[PDB]
């Protein structure tokens, strides 16, 4: 496939090949312009606070150790020893002050240096150039409020401005709320289903809850309970949705602060988040003291995502066209009472994580939605997302980026999936930008 | 008999659990578990969710089904964290999961699931200080099947405590299961294990 | 590989290169010039015979659900949803007026309609086209006898005249006996071998029963016995052989009603069959009504294969290369007996069902030498099929089709791989029909 | 105990025989099922196919496995065949099947195959109406191996009725298998569960 | 029962296996060595192998897994070694593999791997002539999980010979496994069955 | 990729891109241009020593037949029957006449000869060419002393001459001992490694052996225990390092001839060595002799392995790029006592079978190196093999070959790789010959 002319997602994001939940060549091309290319979610300071500690995560396919440095940054290297190609290091987390490698017994630092060698004086003589030996590092590494991303890109935009529009809304919980904690281990789970399959969901798929969750909802006990089997749409001006010119974008439901949990953790929630609300009025003003909270579906293109609120964290980690490997992980206001952040944390994992019922909800859909891009009569049929099309707007004085001002709509698969496009037809981040200078242009046609 | 210091690949939780049945053995006990595991597991297979909650499960239950991160087994610095929970139910909890399987719109129970579970090593030993609790240790493979090919097969050693209850019907009071796979491979681990 | 070029089929059918049980290139290329391109067994009317009943079939790796209609007609459509490609139906069987889908909640008619979309008017207002957002149809369903197959392509020949000569030859079972149904559930198996060795086997080798089935012969207590381990060989005229311009071809096995049936079958059915042969003689003359009564091993191309009077019937659903998903129902006649009926179905699955034993004693044949096709010094290979080769006649008086005088031969693996040559170099029915406008003499040369 | 009303998953044949075990436990009865059905395995491990006939199967037998169709859940109007026998066999049927596995013309058969089955969950119950009568259920994990890398795995859960027979000889009359998986990943289900 | 030259496929070993369980049963011997296993998987399972040398292992131990060639059924005249040993483990031996278990330079051990076994089918025959020996047949899954996603099952047989020793603390002088696949798919077989 | 081009392994042999152990497009290329060109271990004569008796063995990816002739001789033979593909031979080892394929029951002879076809005269007349209808026959099949090697081949070297400088090594214990035995069978274990990574690892690795090796040499009671957790680096001249022309290359450890047996095998074979050792020096000197009783880990190009002394003998049958099916038997003495020669096998498969101690102690450095050749930003990067570059001799007045008078180094790698480019890019026998004419000059320079 020509990648360069193929139309993979047609004009404004209104429909997208099949095909590309099940291709593999074009999942191979992904690895070279989605992952290689744009931010990935690594860990969170949380999880590696103290010199030494480490954790290894997976960017794209491939597997990379994120390490604290002594000075307080954070470096992350790819975990293949630069010898005969050895994985490094076997363990998800850990503090150490180097890595050595089990096979020749190569000594890495934690700032990827090689340090030593074994025998070196006797075997190499002079002659080993370990200045140049060093574990191949990540080029970028940025933090958003203690969330750090890696991007082998050195060419890309910093992570603040690859957010775009999105960080706006990110920003109420995720600094004015006093900042929060990345709670692991995460989960980790295997599914049948492309990448691209559960990242638009959580983008922007507010349509599919009431059907897809109505066991859950029924069930679960929680506040938007009101949906099950669609039995209730969403009132007036119950949320929005937006989009971004890098591709993040999310669902905005007000003031939904205790999300999935069930009616064991409603009243304790609503009267916390309602309570630092009132404190952030003052702050930042009403409308971003209610997003904060307000109950964000969201995810940062490409593959992470998040229920704000809910307090749901995953990657959708890439294994092949039709596999993928799900972390989950749950986030906490850090001045949470304890209690409270270890029962918060127990039930995002109880709704979404390994055995999260409403996370089962979903598997089938992902599964064969993306198992079907693989059929013969299915790889050239096209996938809708025109909901809400030519009612979306730019430049709003109150809410950025391109917006649908309605809780339910596919805003957010458009710009998701015009980012896609750009990326996968360019060879860089030149032409991504060349290709996407009239982004919003494309997104709201016909309004 | 084990020395942790010696045997040094044996967790301090593992070698109190060998002890407690090393120690004072009753044949009685041992054939009284079995039966009480592969009722419960039959109540589970044909999927009678309600009748296993009250005929099986004590209003005090804690249901616990752990994921520990891998770590060195030369650690010692690193102390966040071990685990997270897969499952930490009470029994209000493991009602909305029950009310979830039976709900008539959880699409993903059509066609019906099939079950079969193989209950084995049981052992048991009385609890030294409530004598109303029996630990109970058994193995379990639970082989689901479903939609025509999909197939799946959880294994797992369970660490439970069951209370003597009344009328004879005892009553499970606690399980708990670290789950030997880190990474699942099964689509999800919405079993009862 | 250049399939317009590539000789995979020699000259007359005489060999095939062996790459083809294995090439995965090869196989999705079949995808499309055979699968997407043939008549296709769906379902009988048997087992959906009132308005509402549907079913789930394959069509080459595609998924269809096969719909009785109100006016009595049959349709067929994609088991994928047209808004974001989840699989609608998740059953085998069912009586239902529509489908919805468990994603987003739309409901598609039984006729393939989008009838309904959750909250259309508060969503979607009057923007949402429903006419052009029915099911992907499946352009051409047929019926022969009751028998319901499929073509997704709009061009091809009515399923009558692609039976071409093979018809003749079902009819006195197919229709003068009072008609067949169908009973299921089919009994479902994956093995690992590519669908063309089980296809080639039904379709015209008699040679191997002897031999491969040498246990199940001796063992078994059925009429074809005698050739147990190549103990002898049939008499003189015991059958013949015979192939048609589409690829259709079967063996006759003259008066051998009651096929692969153990003994506790034998008397009974010979006594029905040859009592309903002499009501036959007079309605449809002598031959054909010993026909009726003849058992047929024959494969409808490209994947429908039967055992007439043994009553086994098989779809080879292609999965890959190298894996194949096999059903296998049991065919009987309508005015048996029920208790007949019902002994008659189980014996199909004892011989031939997912525990058949007679089925077990193939499974090695075909899948090494499928396996087979995929090792390096193997693929350039030749596989044989000349036997009988130079003795085939085309227009004989009594018996139509190219045809092989004898019971044993080669005669309709060589039509099966003419045809299929024909099509992997087609781009289209035309082409086919330019590329077998000799197909008889192709095939009766040197005689 | 179970309610199929209130526990919508469960079928009315599964509750049937929840009852039938949940009353009247005794306790030799169950170590003498779970015997029978340990030699049972063995003589099929070693497929002593011959001697399994003549010292565990009864004249009378039906050893029957069935493939049910996958339907909807809340299905309720299509009345057709809702399965199928993959298994259905007499005595004189199984000694076919018998003498095709001892047939030395069986080329499956060569190199020899090696079987290991694993006999969980037994439960035993005696018939109410007929004393001669056994209900005897248990579940099974079949391993068969073959030619170096082929591995086939089955599970089952089996619903057995057993004939006292003479000189303490039990003999199995009906054996009733609802196969879990509805497309088989096993090549074939040539095996006797 | 068993008659080799009637049951076709039946070897010389097996039946003379059969012949050893099929008589002379005793229950209480049956459940002491299911008692036996159980708390020698469990040692196993946690990873306490110097446990299990010290309480379960004796002295004279001939501890055999076997992969033998696959010949044709009716192969007669070709009489070279049938089989290799994977393991033929004298007590030093067995030691010496504990010892590289418990190595803090075993790099392949870290993460911890988690070990789950089921142990089935026990039966139990006292030798007729040595009142010190017992036999015990039992089958076994071994579950070996590690590193996130490895996950490999093992399915045996074992013939064993278990001493009484002293003091009540039963011994195992030796183990034979026949081990069904050929070629094997679980990386290695570094477990003991 | 273009393989005349493409840059696989630098000059000198000095590194390799990661990704040849994990693609799967160069892994096809290597079953033309490794597999099918080069000699390949199938058995030895012990396994096979009288009329009839024959094994089954893989070539590449491909089953072979390998039988003793009336005459003596050894023929190989694809086990794959000429008429529809079955495999022929589901065995591993027997004695007879001729082998009858299963599906039609086609005899052929020991001698690949189709010697006859059931009902030859009734089905085929006359009209069956026989004749031309043998199994296909590998070209080339040769001895070393006993060890049978076959080629596909016609125009390859001898095989003593593709041993080129190593035989020279080999000699005192393939030949001056009195010969070695196979014991068989041999373990069968799958890895998930590329068949390169465990080839390069016995051809020339002694520097992993006290760091991969630490705990197998603590608890294992061995000769070379010394070297456990890298405590300590062999002598002086302890051993030196070679390699040949055609890849063939191997480490020599001086006078450790109980290897990595355990303390329970020192005494005896430290004795018995020493003892022939002493007889030898009268016929082959003092140089060879000590040579015999030295600890040899060398690979056969391109995928036979062994550790002399040891008795450890490998066939490394590739799969795919990240599997490889794993051979193990043991190599003795003849003359050895019977009972040491089944401690001596026990103890081969103790430490390198398929529950070998030592050998599980290489899965994870082979699996992981092998997998990250198909990460993304492992693909191109540079698997090094420089160690002792610049030291190496050409032409020793002793010590023939490429040789690194040292017993740790990358002499072998640098050889082994050499051959593996010069083949990949080469189309036959001659161009990798023009491409080869300067080997030893690339090998050492800077030297
Ligand atoms: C609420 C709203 C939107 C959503 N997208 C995915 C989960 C989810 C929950
Ligand atoms: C009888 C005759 C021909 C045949 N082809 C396949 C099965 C079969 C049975
Ligand atoms: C000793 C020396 C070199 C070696 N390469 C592989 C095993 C081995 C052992
Ligand atoms: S591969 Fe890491 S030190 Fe050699
Ligand atoms: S995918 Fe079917 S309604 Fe959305
Ligand atoms: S395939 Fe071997 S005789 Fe036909
Ligand atoms: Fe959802
Ligand atoms: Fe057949
Ligand atoms: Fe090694």
């Amino acid at each position: 496939m020509n990648y360069n002319n193929k139309i993979l997602v047609s004009e404004s994001g209104l429909s997208q090949k099949h095909l590309i939940h099940g291709d593999e060549e074009l999942f191979q091309h992904e690895l070279k312009t989605i992952f290689a290319r744009n931010w990935l979610f690594l860990t969170h300071d949380s999880l590696i606070p103290a010199p030494g500690d480490y954790v290894t995560a997976k960017m794209g396919i491939d597997e990379v150790i994120v390490s604290r440095q002594n000075d307080g940054s954070i470096r992350a290297f790819l975990n293949v020893c630069r010898h005969r190609g050895k994985t490094l290091v076997s363990v998800e987390a850990g503090n150490a002050k180097g890595f050595v490698c089990s096979y020749h017994g190569w000594g890495f630092g934690s700032n990827g240096e090689l340090q030593s060698v074994p025998f070196e004086k006797d075997l190499y003589g002079e002659s080993l150039n370990k200045k140049c030996l060093g574990l191949k590092e990540v080029a970028r590494v940025e933090s958003f409020h203690g969330f750090i991303y890696g991007c082998f890109d050195q060419e890309a935009p910093p992570l603040m401005d690859y957010l775009g529009d999105a960080a706006w809304y990110l920003e109420p919980m995720f600094k004015h709320s006093g900042g929060l904690e990345l709670v692991g281990p995460p989960g980790k789970v295997v599914i049948k289903a492309n990448w691209k399959a559960p990242a638009e969901n959580f983008v922007g798929d507010a349509y599919h809850v009431g059907w897809t969750h109505a066991s859950s909802l029924r069930s679960g006990e929680s506040i938007f309970s009101s949906l099950a089997g669609n039995a209730a749409l969403p009132p007036e001006g119950a949320g929005l949705q937006m989009t971004s010119k890098y591709g993040s974008g999310m669902g905005v439901l007000w003031d939904g602060y205790s999300g999935v949990h069930s009616a064991d953790l409603v009243p304790e929630l609503m009267a916390f988040g309602g309570a630092k609300q009132e404190r952030l009025n003052k702050e930042i003003g009403d409308v971003r003291a209610r997003i904060y909270r307000s109950h964000l579906n969201c995810t940062v293109f490409p593959n992470n995502s998040m229920l704000t609120c809910s307090g749901v964290f995953k990657v959708w980690n890439p294994i092949d066209a039709n596999t993928t490997e799900v972390w989950t992980y749950a986030i906490v206001e850090k001045d949470m009472p304890e209690d409270l952040k270890r029962r918060l944390a127990d039930s995002v994992q109880r709704t979404f994580g390994p055995a999260g019922f409403w996370e089962s909800d979903d598997n089938d859909n992902m599964e064969t939605a993306s198992q079907n891009g693989k059929k013969y009569q299915s790889r050239d049929s096209d996938l809708l997302s025109n909901l809400g099309f030519g009612e979306d707007v730019y430049g709003d004085a109150v809410y950025p980026g391109v917006v649908g001002k309605s809780a339910i709509g596919e805003t957010s698969y458009r710009g998701f999936y015009r980012a896609y496009q750009a990326h996968v037809s360019s060879s860089n981040w030149a032409e991504f930008e060349h290709a996407s200078s009239t982004w919003h242009t494309e997104l709201t046609k016909t309004t | 008999m084990i020395n942790i210091q010696e045997d040094k690949l044996v967790s301090a939780h593992d070698a109190e659990e060998i002890l407690r049945f090393f120690n004072c053995h009753d044949s009685a006990l041992q054939q009284e578990a079995t039966t009480l595991l592969t009722q419960e597991a039959h109540l589970l297979d044909i999927q009678a969710y309600r009748a296993w909650l009250e005929h099986c499960v004590g209003s005090e239950v804690q249901y616990q089904v752990i994921s520990r991160e891998l770590r060195a087994a030369s650690e010692r610095r690193y102390k966040l964290n071990e685990a997270m929970n897969v499952y930490n139910e009470n029994f209000q909890q493991l009602k909305v999961r029950v009310e979830h399987q039976l709900d008539p719109q959880n699409w993903g129970n059509s066609p019906k699931l099939r079950f079969t579970r193989f209950i084995t090593n049981v052992q048991a030993a009385m609890d030294v200080n409530d004598k109303e609790l029996l630990h109970i240790r058994s193995n379990v493979i639970l082989h689901r099947a479903r939609r025509g090919n999909q197939v799946d097969v959880f294994y797992a050693a369970r660490e439970d405590k069951w209370k003597r209850g009344e009328g004879g019907v005892r009553k499970l009071v606690q399980r708990f299961v670290d789950y030997p796979e880190r990474i699942l491979q099964t689509h999800n681990l919405m079993v009862f294990l």
